[PDB]
C-alpha cells in the first residue's frame, strides 16, 4: 500500500545515507533494511532476492528495492509454537529448562549461526538470567525475543 | 577543588613568590623540572592574557579553556550507545574503525595522540576508564 | 534329538555350487532345470544342462536365480534368498521325495500328498508338539493346530483353519488329522466322519473317496481351554450321484456297504439281496473301489451309530431308507400304445418301497402315475420324477443325519473361543462338466480370493490403521471378476435363477441368453475352446477359473436348479409311518450359504494349510513337476512368502509418533491416533508407504528414515527462523542510534579532540607538570 510503501522510503534513507547519500544503497545491507520495516527473513532468504556477502560489492535503487521486499513478505515467520518445539527437542527433563551453555550452542552451532557476540548481546538486552544450576527457562526467553525491544 | 590546586599551583608557578607570573617565573619553575619552552613560546604564552597574571587573570583563562564540554555521564553514555551488551568495553578494531573514518573523521595522528593513551587490554577498550582519564 | 518320533519328520549338503554359473532354466517335463552357463551372448545365453549334460540356449531374462546349498530341504521357504517358482517347487520335490511332506511358506503350511501311510500322526507325535512354537520343531499340520490353539487361548479369539488344494491332495485326510489333534490335547466327534463319510462321498475317477459335500465343522472351548461342544455344518452334497454316476464313478459309500453282508441279520431288514450289480442306481459305473472293504467299513459304519448314541430303530430307520432308494430305482414301467399315460410293469419293487417308508404301496403309485386338479404323467416324466424323490429323500436323510449327530455333541457346556475347520469340496474340471461342477467350483474360488484379500489387500491395510510406515505393492491377485461372472447381480447364476421361474424356457433360451449377457462384455467367457483330453463331452462355454479353463456343457440346467417332486407323493410321506420319513431357487439358496459363510470366516484369525497333488496317477512318493509347479502358481505361493519376507517393520505407537512428527504438519493440529491421521494425511502420504492400526502405525522400509529427514529440515530452518527473529531484534533495537549513534559519535569526536587540543595548550602542559 502506500503508507507502506512510503514506510519503505522513509528507511531506505536512513541507510542509502548512511553509506554515503547518493541515493544507492549497499546490496549488502538490503536485510537489515527489511529487519527495520518489522520483518526477519533468514540470511538464506535475503540472498536469494539480491543481497550480497560483502559491503561494495554492490549498491542499488530504490526501485529495485521495492521488489526485494515484495520478496521477503512473501517468505514464512516463525511462530511461538515452532520455537516451542524445537527448543523442546533439547529438553530432557520436560521442565521447560536448558543451560545456559546449551543454549549458546543451540543458537552458536546449529542452524544459519549467529557470532558470539549477538549472542551475549541479547542475553544482556532481554536481561536472560541463570539460576543456581546455571539454568534457563527457554520460554520466557523465546516470549521475549518475540516481544521486541520496545515492548 | 579544581581551585584549591590553580592557587597552591600558582603558587609553585610563581617562584619569585610577587602573586604575579612573569616570563621568568615561567621560564624558571619549567627548567626546575622538565625542559621549558624558547622565548617565542614564553611571550605569547603571557599575551594569552590581557594584562598582569594575577591569580585572577590566571583562573580567568584556564576557565575560558575548559569550557565548552559536556559530562562524564554524558560521555559515558554516548559510548555505552555502542555498547549493546552492556559489557563496558568497546571492542579496539571497532572504535578505532567508528573515529578513523566515522562522521567527521578522525586523522592517523588524532588516532595516535588518542590511543597512546587508551587503556585497551584484552582486545577490549574500557571506555568508562577512558572517559574518566578524559575528564575528571 | 535322536528321538525315533522324527524318522520321516526331520530334515536328514556342500561344494560344486557357482552362485554364478548354476541358475534355473525353463523345462517342459521338470518345469525347471538345473544349469551351469556356458556363454552369454547379448540376450542368448548357452547354458549345460547338469542331468544329461546336453545343451541350449535360453533369453536372459527367463533364467532365474538358483539357491546356495544352505538352503537344501529349508523347513521356513520365507528364509530363502529366492523364491521363485523354481526354487520353491524344487525345495518341496527335494523333501517330498525324502518323507517329508510338510513345509512352511512363511505364515501358512504346505502339504504335499502321500499316498501312502506314515508314522507321524502318533500318539507319541503328539506328545512331543505340544506347546511348542513353530520354530522350535519340525513342520508339521499338529504346530499349525497346536499353534492356533496357543493364540485363541492368550490372544482370546476365534482361529480358523482354511484347508485349501485340487481334488484328491489331502484337504479332507488333513481336517480330520486336526480335529483328531484337538481332539487329544472327543470319542463321539472322531465317530462323525465315518458316518457322514458314508453318506456324503464316493468313489470319483480323481478320488476313491470324493467329498461330495462342504463341510465347516467349529470346535468349542471351555475356561480351562478344554473341548467343551462342537457343531457341523455342511454344503451343497451332490444330490445328482444318487440316481446318476459318470463311469469310473461309484454312488455314495453306503449304498455299496450295505449289499456287502458285513451284517447277515441286516439283509430282510433292508430287503436287500447282497449284490450291488443289481441295483441299477447304483451299478452305473463302479463297483468295488481299489483300497476299500465295504464289508467292514460297514460294520465300522454301524458301529459308529452306536457310538453316537443312535437307538437301534434310529439307525435302522437310516438304513432302511436308504435301502428303499436301491428300490425306487428298480420299478419298472410301461406305456400302453394310446395316450400313453403310463402304467406300471409290475408293483413288486414298488411295494417294498411303500413298505419301508411306511405308506400305501397303492396310494404311491396312484400318486405317481396322475399326480393330482389331476394331470396324469407319461412314461418319462414318471422316471424322472422317480428320479426326482431319490435325489429328494436323500438330500433330506444327510440333513436330519446332521442334526442328530449335532444333536449328540452340542453339550450345553460352557464355550469360550473356538477353532473351526474348512474343507470345501476341491476344483475338480473332468471329460464333462455341468451344473455340480460350477457350483463346486465357484465355491473354491471364491476361497482363494479369501486368501488374497487377506494376504495382500489385508496386510497393508493393517499399517495403515495402526498408522505406522508403508508403500503399496501390488501382487496382481484378483479373482473377483471370475465370482464376479458367476455371483454378481446379472451374473450367470442370476441369469438361471431368473430363467427358471420361467415354465417357457428351455436349454437354448438360456444359453442364448448368457452370451446375450457376457460375451465379449467379460473376458472369462469364453466360447468352447479344443479338446485338451479324450472323450471330452460337450461344452457350450468356457469359464477360466484359477486352478484351470472349464468348458461347462449347460444341458438341463434348469431343471437341475428348480427342483420338482410330486408334491403328491410329499403328501403322502408327510403323514407316513415310518417317525424319520414323516420328519427360493437352489442357487440362491446356495448363494446365501456361501456368502454367510464367508462372513462367519472373516471374523478370524485364519491359518491356511495348502494342499497339492503330486501327479495324475494316484500313485505315492512319485512327482509330475509340471502339475506340482502348476499349482506353486494358481495357488500364490510365492507371492505368500515375499510378503512374509518383504513386509512393514515399522512399529510406532501414535503416542510417540505424534511427539516426534508433529512438527512435519502444525497448520493441521487442532487423540494421539487421529493427530497422525492428520500429521501423515497432511504430508499427502501415500496410502501404500504405510498402514493404519490400532494402537500403531506401521511405515513400509525407509518411510522413517526419510520421516526423520523431514523431521530435520523443519528443526533447522525453525532454529534458523528465530535466530532470524533475533537478527531483526537486534538491528530495530539499534534503530534510534541511527539518529542516536549520530550524535553518540559527534559527542566522543567532538570531545576527544577537544581534551587533544588541551593537551597541547603550554599553560596545562606545565599546569599537568606542576602537579604533584
Amino acid at each position: 500500500s502506500q503508507d507502506e510503501i512510503d514506510d519503505l522510503k522513509d528507511v531506505f534513507e536512513l541507510f542509502d545515507f548512511w553509506d554515503g547519500r547518493d541515493g544507492a544503497v549497499d546490496a549488502f545491507k538490503l536485510g537489515d533494511v527489511c529487519r527495520c520495516l518489522g520483518i526477519n527473513p533468514r540470511n538464506e532468504d535475503v540472498f536469494a532476492v539480491g543481497g550480497t556477502h560483502k559491503m561494495g560489492e554492490k549498491s542499488l535503487p530504490f526501485e529495485e528495492f521495492l521488489p526485494a521486499y515484495e520478496g521477503l513478505m512473501d517468505c514464512e515467520q516463525g511462530t511461538f509454537a515452532d520455537y516451542m518445539e524445537a527448543f523442546k527437542t533439547f529438553d530432557r527433563e520436560g521442565q521447560g529448562f536448558i543451560s545456559g551453555a546449551e543454549l549458546r550452542h543451540v543458537l552458536t552451532a546449529l542452524g544459519e549461526r549467529l557470532s558470539d557476540e549477538d549472542v551475549d548481546e541479547i542475553i544482556k538486552l532481554t536481561d536472560l538470567q541463570e539460576d543456581l544450576e546455571g539454568n534457563v527457562k527457554y520460554e520466557d526467553f523465546v516470549k521475549k525475543v518475540m516481544a521486541g525491544p520496545y515492548p | 577543588k579544581q581551585i584549591q590546586e590553580m592557587k597552591e599551583a600558582f603558587s609553585m608557578i610563581d617562584v619569585d613568590r610577587d602573586g604575579f607570573v612573569s616570563k621568568e617565573d615561567i621560564k624558571a619553575i619549567s627548567e626546575q623540572l622538565g625542559r621549558a619552552p624558547d622565548d617565542k613560546e614564553l611571550t605569547a604564552m603571557l599575551k594569552e592574557a590581557p594584562g598582569p597574571l594575577n591569580f585572577t587573570m590566571f583562573l580567568s583563562i584556564f576557565s575560558d579553556k575548559l569550557s565548552g564540554t559536556d559530562s562524564e555521564e554524558t560521555i559515558r553514555n554516548a559510548f555505552a550507545m555502542f555498547d549493546e551488551q552492556e559489557t563496558k568495553k568497546l571492542n579496539i578494531e571497532y572504535i578505532k574503525d567508528l573515529l578513523e573514518n566515522m562522521g567527521d573523521n578522525f586523522n592517523k595522528d588524532e588516532m595516535r595522540m588518542t590511543f597512546k593513551e587508551a587503556p585497551v587490554e584484552g582486545g577490549k577498550f574500557d571506555y568508562v576508564k577512558f572517559t574518566a582519564m578524559i575528564k575528571g | 534329538f535322536s528321538d525315533p518320533d522324527f524318522q520321516y519328520l526331520a530334515v536328514d549338503q556342500t561344494a560344486a555350487f557357482d552362485g554364478k554359473k548354476n541358475c534355473w532354466v525353463p523345462d517342459e517335463k521338470e518345469g525347471f532345470a538345473s544349469a551351469e552357463i556356458q556363454s552369454s551372448k547379448g540376450d542368448e545365453i548357452t547354458v549345460k544342462i547338469v542331468a544329461d549334460s546336453s545343451t541350449r540356449t535360453v533369453k536372459k531374462d527367463d533364467i532365474q536365480s538358483m539357491n546356495p546349498p544352505k538352503f537344501e530341504k529349508l523347513e521356513d521357504m520365507a528364509n530363502m534368498t529366492y523364491l521363485n517358482e523354481a526354487s520353491v517347487l524344487y525345495n518341496l520335490r527335494s523333501r517330498y521325495t525324502s518323507g517329508l511332506i510338510y513345509t512352511y511358506s512363511g505364515l501358512f503350511c504346505i502339504a504335499v500328498n502321500p499316498y501312502r501311510r506314515l508314522p507321524i500322526y502318533t500318539d507319541s507325535v503328539i506328545a512331543k508338539y505340544r506347546g511348542k512354537r513353530k520354530t522350535e520343531i519340525p513342520p508339521h499340520l499338529f504346530s499349525v493346530a497346536d499353534n492356533a490353539y496357543q493364540n485363541m487361548v492368550t490372544d482370546r479369539e476365534n482361529q480358523s483353519c482354511l484347508i485349501t488344494g485340487e481334488s484328491g491332495a489331502g484337504k479332507t485326510e488333513n481336517t480330520k488329522k486336526v480335529i483328531m489333534y484337538l481332539a487329544k490335547v472327543e470319542d463321539q466327534i472322531i465317530q462323525a466322519n465315518p458316518v457322514l463319510e458314508a453318506y456324503g462321498n464316493a468313489k470319483t475317477t480323481r478320488n476313491n473317496n470324493s467329498s461330495r459335500f462342504g463341510k465347516f465343522i467349529r470346535i468349542h472351548f471351555g475356561p480351562t481351554g478344554k473341548i467343551a461342544g462342537a457343531d457341523i455344518e455342511t454344503y451343497l452334497l451332490e444330490k445328482s450321484r444318487v440316481t446318476y454316476q459318470q463311469s469310473a464313478e461309484r454312488n455314495y459309500h453306503i449304498f455299496y456297504q450295505i449289499c456287502s453282508n458285513a451284517i447277515p441279520e441286516l439283509n430282510d431288514v433292508m430287503l436287500v439281496t447282497p449284490d450291488s450289480g443289481l441295483y441299477s442306481f447304483i451299478n452305473q459305473g463302479c463297483l468295488t473301489v481299489d483300497n476299500i472293504d465295504d464289508v467292514e467299513e460297514f460294520k465300522l459304519c454301524d458301529e459308529a451309530f452306536d457310538i453316537l448314541g443312535f437307538t437301534k430303530e434310529e439307525k435302522q430307520s437310516m438304513f432302511k431308507c436308504t435301502a428303499s432308494i436301491l428300490h425306487m430305482g428298480e420299478m419298472k414301467f410301461k406305456q400302453r400304445p394310446r395316450e400313453e399315460q403310463a402304467e406300471s410293469d409290475g408293483t413288486a419293487e414298488a411295494e417294498k418301497v411303500a413298505f419301508l417308508c411306511g405308506i400305501n404301496a397303492g396310494d404311491l403309485l396312484k400318486a405317481l402315475l396322475k399326480p393330482k386338479v389331476t394331470k396324469g404323467q407319461n412314461m418319462n416324466q414318471v422316471v424322472n420324477s422317480v428320479g426326482a424323490l431319490a435325489k429328494s429323500l436323500y438330500d433330506r436323510m444327510f440333513n436330519w443325519l446332521v442334526r442328530r449327530v449335532n444333536k449328540t455333541l452340542d453339550t450345553k457346556a460352557k464355550r469360550n473361543y473356538y477353532i473351526g475347520v474348512l474343507d470345501i469340496a476341491g476344483f475338480e474340471i473332468f471329460d464333462f462338466n455341468s451344473f455340480e461342477q460350477l457350483c463346486i467350483n465357484y465355491t473354491n474360488e471364491r476361497l482363494q480370493q479369501f486368501f488374497n484379500h487377506h494376504m495382500f489387500i489385508l496386510e497393508q491395510e493393517e499399517y495403515k490403521k495402526e498408522g505406522i510406515a508403508w508403500e503399496f505393492i501390488d501382487f496382481g491377485m484378483d479373482l473377483q471378476m471370475c465370482i464376479d461372472l458367476i455371483e454378481k447381480p446379472m451374473g450367470i447364476l442370476s441369469i438361471l435363477e431368473e430363467e427358471c421361474m420361467f415354465p417357457k424356457a428351455d436349454d437354448k433360451s438360456f444359453q442364448d441368453k448368457l452370451y446375450q449377457n457376457h460375451m465379449g462384455k467379460n473376458r472369462m467367457f469364453t466360447k468352447p475352446g479344443k479338446p485338451t483330453r479324450p472323450n471330452q463331452g460337450p461344452a457350450h462355454f468356457e469359464l477360466h477359473h484359477y486352478a484351470g479353463n472349464v468348458p461347462y456343457s449347460i444341458t438341463g440346467w434348469l431343471e437341475k436348479n428348480k427342483d420338482p417332486i410330486n408334491e403328491n407323493v410329499v403328501a403322502l410321506l408327510g403323514a407316513s409311518k415310518e417317525p424319520l420319513v414323516a420328519e427360493q431357487t437352489i442357487s440362491a439358496v446356495h448363494r446365501e450359504s456361501l456368502n454367510k459363510l464367508m462372513k462367519n470366516l472373516y471374523s478370524t484369525h485364519p491359518h491356511f494349510v495348502r494342499c497339492i497333488i503330486p501327479n495324475e496317477l494316484k500313485q505315492p512318493g512319485l512327482v509330475d513337476a509340471e502339475l506340482v509347479l502348476h499349482q506353486l502358481q494358481c495357488n500364490g505361493v510365492l507371492e505368500g512368502i515375499r510378503i512374509c519376507r518383504k513386509g512393514f517393520p515399522s512399529r510406532l505407537i501414535y503416542s510417540e509418533f505424534k511427539q516426534r512428527y508433529s512438527i512435519l504438519a502444525p497448520n493441521a493440529i487442532p487423540d494421539g491416533k487421529t493427530v497422525s491421521e492428520k500429521i501423515l494425511a497432511g504430508l499427502q502420504m501415500d496410502p501404500a508407504e504405510y498402514r493404519l492400526g490400532t494402537t500403531k502405525v506401521f511405515f513400509k522400509a525407509g518411510v522413517l528414515g526419510n520421516l526423520e529427514e523431514m523431521r530435520d529440515e523443519r528443526l533447522s530452518k525453525i532454529i534458523s527462523m528465530f535466530q532470524a527473529h533475533i537478527r531483526g531484534y537486534l538491528i530495530r533495537k539499534a534503530y534510534k542510534k541511527l539518529q542516536d549513534q549520530r550524535i553518540g559519535l559527534s559527542v566522543i569526536q567532538r570531545n576527544i579532540r577537544k581534551w587533544l587540543v588541551l593537551r597541547n595548550w603550554q599553560w596545562w602542559k606545565l599546569y599537568s607538570k606542576v602537579k604533584p
